[PDB]
């Protein structure tokens, strides 16, 4: 990976980065409930 | 059918749209904005 970290900070636009979260869940796909949007609304969009 | 945006684009109010759009209640479709555009771009609501 290496090689493609490469890639992207070097040929491509890309700034490299300073914080790297990573969303790993599945909610199976029904619409969730409000305070869930508020938080990805809120906390991993404006920190981001 | 009647539904509920070509009723706002009837009307004049955005708010009414700002809310059904933004709300999360109910996963919106693509034939209602599809057939809805038609309705707005006639009568010139910008």
């Amino acid at each position: 990976p290496a090689a493609v970290y490469s890639l992207v900070t070097r040929t491509w636009g890309f700034r490299a980065p300073n914080l790297v979260v990573s969303v790993l869940g599945g909610s199976g796909g029904p619409v969730l409930q409000t305070w869930l949007q508020d938080l990805l609304r809120r906390g991993l969009v404006r920190a981001a | 059918y009647l539904d509920e945006l070509r009723l706002a684009v009837a009307w004049n109010r955005v708010d009414i749209a700002q809310s059904e759009l933004f709300r999360g209640d109910i996963q919106w479709r693509s034939f209602h904005l599809e057939a809805s555009l038609m309705d707005a771009l006639l009568n010139d609501r910008p």
